[PDB]
């Protein structure tokens, strides 16, 4: 079974978005009013599931084949998952979901007028390799109108979920695309107080990883909390 | 001082999280292997229990698009990290609230006792991470059991909450569902009876 | 019939792209080697067609209905046509064509593997109003790979054709989308020597013209040769 | 000095121009009204003629994706700007070269003489604009008729071309097609026999 | 009756002051804790009253005659009402109220020890002209102490109310005077987060409009939400 | 992106708004023509009603200096923008809360049904804008009637309010005053039973 | 966008290239092992051929200081990368043009067929790289055989060349030298009959 052999560098709550960010309307009623209670790291917090034996399908990471061809901009989304120490995070679960080319999600609750794509589901999963590398093949999502302010539009984005070595490292975030003008006007993006932090959510155009006459590529690296051994405890 | 590479910032899971992590719920076809709410197979050692609850917002309204993740030790107080659908017991699970009733459920066994870093035994507990639209960064909490009062009184973790009244928010209420041992654990995000959320 | 009462500001051929721009491969064999012969303006050049009486269909300018719903980012493309003096050009013909959401053109010769969209054609026309204003309703096109260099990708764009008041003013150009990272890299774009001129071809996101919960909008103003009356001729 | 707003920079029409301006050629459905290559109805006054030609690149290879626009006076040396399909004759037309043979054709009448700004008459001519993939900014040329030698000799425009040799590149060669008067006008973009192009 | 032909540019709620601005003490108990609910524009929101037929008195806009001469600096306050597009807003209702030369208001609840002026009421109204212009004749008001912090003083200001074409455009604001050192210390002023927004409330000395040997003049332009026609709805 | 001229920023009306917009209440002389709380003359078509209410702050204390503006359709569900004291009915009016009791009143007719932009009928309602000292930017709300329960259930606007419990904050309670049909509409700016406010 | 480390810029080989890459030609003593122009030993499987040619500049003048590198598959359409003088066949060779006549020669075998990345077969070909004084960055070309017309017509590479006439520039003409099968392959760097050069 798992063992308490590591400590995780303490999260920076001024870096991540705060709980209460009023421009993001829903955060108003869904943010704790009391202060979080700090607790020392224990085996409970420093262990987590290892998905090495999960039986992944052959097309789990390929959104072009996993749901004819989807209509939209064919792109690969690749990157690496490292810790704050710069160390690779191998055999880790990376999950993603997103709208179609027109900004419509394959979800009941999605009533946007843009149509669904018969050949597109919008979900993928990939276990990082030895070197912390992951990759997905998909189509670039479209911006989506949402009921926040009277004319709010989410920039095109991909939702990501990353496990890491422990529950202490587990993270959910979103990927944005380089140069999207909607980026700076989004209340969700704006939940991040530091513009430098925003930059880390931007995927960059990667011509080097593109397949000529086929698809473009975007690079997105993820940094999880730094992992160190215990000392003098 | 020494500065490390900064951690990638958290973003809300959003309203459609189900599409990626709770396929059934999204009302989409599932894959061969899915991580879900049944941690224990009927033949798993320990005391089989059913866990259920609701999640409330600051207005006292149900949160029906909530996503939850659990991490607990087995009946021997052991963390089983090698996730396999073949195992009789998995330490990790996932659940979500009904778009209708807005109640989640988990099928597992009562976790055994684990010690803290200092060698002190912690009362049986389940670690919970809550995600959802309007939640920028997920909330961490622990589920404790009302019938482990003696253990609870001495938990090094519970003992860190300054106000005794706030500790009560972490205690699940034992009941029975169809003649099965069940525990109800409601989560109040904000306001009256707000649940203790942790940072670690 | 038409009459010779106007003169048009001589075109600045250093502003426009030159004929020979080697990185855009086809210009090599398709650019004259002799100098253009300058000629005085006459009625032949100072007049042109007026399409005021063309019989336009109701959905001529609405690519969303003119060909179910196309898959892709719904948007409005609007702007004004003015001359160098800043005067509006009313009742002028503006035509556009583009590829679908995936970068596929509805043309025989287009063998790109992204699929055709059954609900999408890719052609529009619109006559400017009394104020020189035009508008189209379409979906944002996707970038397209082409055989120039080994890994060349045209940035997302819409082809435009504008008549103006004379054959001296007729122009063909392309519209690009604000912040698209491929812009700086394209050899066709680069056919334009001045970066200031490049900026002129970039459509700006216009949240003000957008229909909430429905479609975004892009603003694209067009400037044609300034018109003046003859004097001391 | 005084600087005006800058004119929007030109860009190539691209290989797919047809879809936008020559619907038939793109192999697509056309709309009710289309601007095409028949300028005069059989009942239009003047000498009806058929114009045809090919376009060559600097290598002597046919340009199969070219698109042309024409502007001419009627038989009375008059410019009919009010475009209308009902019209017996329209001063404006559009044409394209076959993706196969790579020849374009126009159906019209021999234009009458018009005078320049100075009041001097120009020989009957047709103004042409050429577009295509690899052409950054469209090319302007004029078509003259070989049977109008006397007039051609006097043309104030034609007389502006320094080298008499180059003037010939502008004269269309009279012929007959199916017993109809036709004129052939080949356009050489570059190299040997390069066609004169204008700036105005 | 009124017709649903227009749309109004959505309000920038980070431009305007927020509801909760703690330094302005009264705002604490009078600000909603729930987020505003966004709603599509309907005839209900896009129409509003037209006061062209209100029977205005001859000195409605002249605070010098509408109540002996008042004591204080005689000034003309004039300007233009336009929308975000820069279009003039003809025949719109402009209402204003203010204190006297001493900062005393002619209202029962005003207990300030500065005396009332027998010749001053302090209310005016003007219907904008064909070009969006309005004008008032009054005396410059005096700063006023108020029970906020222990030594709070409002800068000299005139309260304004503007109707516009609809209930969606209706606004209440305050005019401040160029150079007033009280401006930056005012908690009500500071309700506005952007310094550039603050600038918009400062009237500028207008020597060009003054009547020599008579009165000075201040210029105050007002900008209402931009008005557009509906499209592709 | 495109940026227009920014809108002039709002400021509180302040405590003395009455001198400018409710002359009587300021305890000052009025002009020949004032915009007040009597939208309909006795001879106006429709069901004549009286509206009344109080405004409360987050402490539950009366706001005795509020200023209100109302916009409503006539009995036929028609908006009458041409404001005239000669009219039998005006779609627009103003009212204020008494410095004493702190209650406002309006004399009008019950408005007819109006359709939204999509052609769906909205339940009868009165558009209200609240102004006062301590309010930086005015609050927009809507008054609906308890006796239009059937219409209310189907209003596309009321239906935009996520939580059903909040919708009730918008419904005025039918009563009678001096044998006349009246509706009571209390506004709660903050806290328990906070009234829904809109942005458009 | 993501930028990698830039590749080291190329520079002309210059006129004395032979001293470094063609020892004999420089007229200098050679080392024990030199990479030269004999890809096959007499006992190598396949059809033994002689390759020869001239290189011309834009003026139609011989380029006598050119240097060439060749890459080819064996008779079985196999690429032999482990270079060894002991080998019966080496896929890699080197050659240069004479300071006199200016002709290069290669001693090899007719290469077998290799498939492209898509799995489609390419006509037998030899990959050529051309270096010399006046050439800033080396020229890439392919040598095809006239006696393989059938394969040639279906070559996915040859087919990428838009103009058929250009394709001819790539075909070597079968002849005989001392009763040995030879193919002549002339390179025309510039102008009339300019050989097709590739980028990859
Ligand atoms: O309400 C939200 O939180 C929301 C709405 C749409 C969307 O795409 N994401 O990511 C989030
Ligand atoms: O070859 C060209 O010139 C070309 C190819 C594709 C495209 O989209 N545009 O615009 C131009
Ligand atoms: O309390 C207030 O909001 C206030 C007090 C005085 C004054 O002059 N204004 O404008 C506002
Ligand atoms: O002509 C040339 O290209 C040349 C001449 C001399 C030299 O040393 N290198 O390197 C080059
Ligand atoms: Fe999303
Ligand atoms: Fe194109
Ligand atoms: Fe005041
Ligand atoms: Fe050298």
């Amino acid at each position: 079974p798992a063992q308490d052999n590591s400590r995780f560098v303490i999260r920076d709550r001024n870096w991540h978005p705060k709980a209460l960010t009023p421009d993001y309307k829903t955060s108003i009623a869904r943010s704790p009013r009391q202060a979080l209670v700090s607790i020392p790291q224990s085996i409970s917090e420093t262990t987590g599931p290892n998905f090495s034996h999960l039986g992944f399908g052959a097309h789990d990471h390929d959104l072009l084949l996993n749901f004819g061809l989807p209509i939209g901009e064919r792109i690969i989304v690749a990157g690496r998952v490292v810790d704050q120490y710069g160390k690779p995070v191998p055999n880790t679960l990376v999950e993603m979901w997103q709208a179609n080319a027109g900004g419509r999600y394959r979800h009941k609750n999605d009533r946007y007028l843009a149509p669904l794509d018969p050949n597109f589901g919008g979900v993928g999963r990939c276990l990082t390799d030895s070197d912390g590398y992951y990759s997905f093949r998909t189509i670039k999502p479209g911006p989506y109108p949402w009921r926040n302010g009277p004319n709010d539009w989410r920039p095109a984005h991909i939702h990501f979920g990353i496990s890491g070595p422990s529950i202490a490292t587990k993270l959910i975030t979103q990927l944005y695309f380089e140069g999207d003008p909607l980026i700076p006007m989004c209340p969700i993006v704006k939940s991040i107080a530091n513009p430098e932090a925003v930059q880390q959510l931007i995927a960059k155009l990667d011509m080097n990883n593109a397949n000529p006459m086929d698809c473009l590529a975007y690079r997105f690296d993820i940094v999880l909390r730094g992992q160190r051994k215990t000392h003098f405890e | 001082p020494i500065e490390l590479l900064p951690e990638t910032p958290s973003q809300t899971a959003g309203p459609y999280v189900h599409i990626g992590l709770a396929l059934e719920a999204a009302g989409n076809p599932t894959r061969d292997q899915e991580i879900w709410n049944r941690l224990a197979k009927p033949d798993a050692p320990g005391e089989h229990i059913l866990l259920l609850g609701q999640v409330y917002d600051g207005n006292g309204h149900l949160v029906r698009d909530s996503f939850l993740e659990v991490w607990q030790a087995d009946a021997n107080g052991e963390y089983q990290d090698a996730y396999n659908l073949e195992n009789a017991f998995n330490s990790f699970g996932r659940t979500a609230t009904t778009f209708d009733a807005g109640e989640w459920t988990l099928h597992t066994v009562k976790p055994g006792v684990v010690n803290n870093a200092a060698g002190v035994p912690m009362a049986p507990h389940i670690n919970i991470s809550l995600f959802a639209r309007g939640i920028n960064i997920h909330l961490h909490t622990r589920l404790y059991f009302d019938d482990e009062a003696q253990a609870n009184a001495k938990c090094p973790v519970l003992n860190l909450i300054e106000q005794p009244q706030r500790r009560e928010t972490l205690i699940a209420k034992r009941c029975e569902v169809d003649g099965k041992t069940a525990y109800r654990f409601d989560i109040r995000i904000q306001g009256e009876g707000e649940t203790v959320f942790f940072d670690f």
